[PDB]
């Protein structure tokens, strides 16, 4: 499962994970993954908090992200991105589940979003980077 | 099941 999986995409936020594997060279157990988020919304998108779960014999831990909001998009610039990276620690090489917990605010209204995620590159070729 | 949810 190699390629980027679109992880979120509604409202015109979108968020995907891409896949790599550290930091002994040797081990093969933990996984990295770099989100990243864009926004072709006409209204900025602020205030976002993504979550993550997974099950009992895996562990996950977020790092800050790059950032916590969006502006309006602009097509004639670049597109501001938020980036952000998550640790998935797996030592029993168990099939690979992830449930998060999206929450950000456009114009009045707040979404409270929940998806999960299951697209993940299998344990085994975590090495292989 | 699952844990609970984690944050940044």
């Amino acid at each position: 499962n190699i390629l980027p999986v679109t992880v979120y995409d509604q409202h015109g936020f979108r968020i995907l994970f891409h896949f790599a594997r550290d930091p002994l060279p040797g081990r093969s157990d933990v996984l990295v993954v770099v989100v990243s988020m864009l926004s072709t919304a006409p209204q900025p998108i602020r205030n976002i908090v993504f979550q993550s779960a997974v099950p009992k014999v895996m562990k996950v831990k977020l790092q800050p992200p790059s950032g916590t909001e969006l502006p309006a998009f602009n097509p004639i610039v670049h597109p501001s991105a938020i980036t952000q990276v998550l640790l998935l620690a797996n030592p029993q090489k168990e099939k690979v589940r992830l449930r998060y917990k999206l929450t950000f605010t456009m114009g009045d209204q707040t979404y409270n979003e929940m998806g999960d995620v299951d697209q993940f590159p299998p344990p085994e070729t975590w090495g292989s980077l | 099941g699952w844990n609970s949810f984690q944050s940044s």
